[PDB]
């Protein structure tokens, strides 16, 4: 059976607060397509060929 | 009915991409909704208060 | 008798990959990490914060400053708990 | 929608019948434990931050912006007065620093 995730809990609190001392810099990519292969089609030979 | 397999043999594949057509559009359904919910790693719980 | 009718014709439904109980679970998730960290867990680590401030700052990052806030709490406590209950007369009436 | 995280910036490259994006952003770590309240009280008024936080590291209060740890001293130019001391639910008794 698939698992979603791993378990977390916060400590949430009445008077209490998390602020980060340092920072990381992250480079990701990202696909897109944006245009396919243009054809074209001639009835006569394809249908009736000579 | 025996006879109609064989005839229907004639026709080509008249078979393949329907199957096909109706596997991707399976596939989408499932992506769509991965797509929507599964947005975070970790599963957090609210606290007992 | 209507999903045997159209089974006895070569015509199936498969069942989802995710059932009901993991939707359920990714929208409980969602909700437990927007209550107790605001928007920081989507960006990295989850930061805890009291709900109140969560509200100033979310109060000040539309123009209106914090001090409003910590002044109506109540008043806008008992509004949002007052909207939130009506929603459920809404959803449970006929018209749907 | 521009990466994941705090976008800075993004790059173009092309790809055959397509195109692909480098994002850059910024991502925050090593968190750290403080307390906070929402408001000071001084003199029977109210003080509240500009642009920050109030944090404790147990003794002493400080004034720091809420994405990087940076403690100062809680002066009257990073905080402004509204009110008085028994409308908020929270405020700490503290003293601040006249310049
Ligand atoms: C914030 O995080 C960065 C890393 O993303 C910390 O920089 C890292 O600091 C450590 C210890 O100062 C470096 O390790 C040492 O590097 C020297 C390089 O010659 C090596 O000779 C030592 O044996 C040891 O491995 C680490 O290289 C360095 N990382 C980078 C990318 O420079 C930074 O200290 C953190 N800031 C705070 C305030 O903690
Ligand atoms: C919370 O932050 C405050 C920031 O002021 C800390 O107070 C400061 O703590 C340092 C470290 O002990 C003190 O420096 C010491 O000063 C004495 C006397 O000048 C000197 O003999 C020592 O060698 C050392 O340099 C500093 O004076 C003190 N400042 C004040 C205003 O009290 C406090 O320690 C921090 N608390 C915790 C639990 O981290
Ligand atoms: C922050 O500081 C203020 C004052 O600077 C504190 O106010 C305190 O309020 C209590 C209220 O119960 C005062 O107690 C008094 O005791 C006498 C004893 O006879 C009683 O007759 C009064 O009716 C009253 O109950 C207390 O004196 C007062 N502090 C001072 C210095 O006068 C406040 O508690 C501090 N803390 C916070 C979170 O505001
Ligand atoms: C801030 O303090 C809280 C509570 O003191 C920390 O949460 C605890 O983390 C430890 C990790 O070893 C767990 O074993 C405890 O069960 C947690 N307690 C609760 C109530 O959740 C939290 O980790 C601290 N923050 C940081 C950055 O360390
Ligand atoms: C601090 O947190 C508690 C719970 O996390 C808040 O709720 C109080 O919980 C205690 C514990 O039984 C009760 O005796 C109080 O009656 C609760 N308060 C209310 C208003 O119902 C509490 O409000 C928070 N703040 C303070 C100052 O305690």
């Amino acid at each position: 059976t698939m698992s979603l995730g791993a378990e977390n809990s916060v400590a949430y609190s009445n008077n209490s607060i998390a602020i980060p001392t340092n920072f990381t810099i992250s480079v990701t990519t990202e696909i897109l397509p944006v245009s396919m292969t243009k054809t074209s089609v001639d009835c006569t030979m394809y249908i009736c060929g000579d | 009915s025996t006879e109609c397999s064989n005839l229907l043999l004639q026709y080509g594949s008249f078979c393949t991409q329907l199957k096909r057509a109706l596997t991707g559009i399976a596939v989408e359904q499932d992506k769509n909704t991965q797509e929507v919910f599964a947005q975070v790693k970790q599963i957090y719980k609210t606290p007992p208060i | 008798d209507l999903i045997c009718a159209q089974k006895f014709k070569g015509l199936t439904v498969l069942p989802p990959l995710l059932t009901d109980e993991m939707i359920a679970q990714y929208t409980s998730a969602l909700l437990a990490g927007t209550i107790t960290s605001g928007w920081t867990f989507g960006a990295g680590a989850a930061l805890q914060i009291p709900f109140a401030m969560q509200m100033a700052y979310r109060f000040n990052g539309i123009g209106v400053t914090q001090n409003v806030l910590y002044e109506n709490q109540k008043l806008i406590a008992n509004q949002f708990n007052s909207a939130i209950g009506k929603i459920q007369d809404s959803l449970s009436s006929t018209a749907s | 929608f521009c990466g994941k995280g705090y976008h800075l910036m993004s790059f173009p490259q092309s790809a055959p019948h397509g195109v692909v994006f480098l994002h850059v952003t910024y991502v925050p770590a090593q968190e750290k434990n403080f307390t906070t309240a929402p408001a000071i009280c001084h003199d029977g008024k109210a003080h509240f931050p500009r642009e920050g936080v109030f944090v404790s590291n147990g003794t002493h209060w400080f004034v720091t912006q809420r994405n990087f740890y940076e403690p100062q001293i809680i002066t009257t130019d990073n905080t402004f007065v509204s009110g008085n001391c028994d409308v908020v639910i929270g405020i700490v008794n503290n003293t601040v620093y006249d310049p």
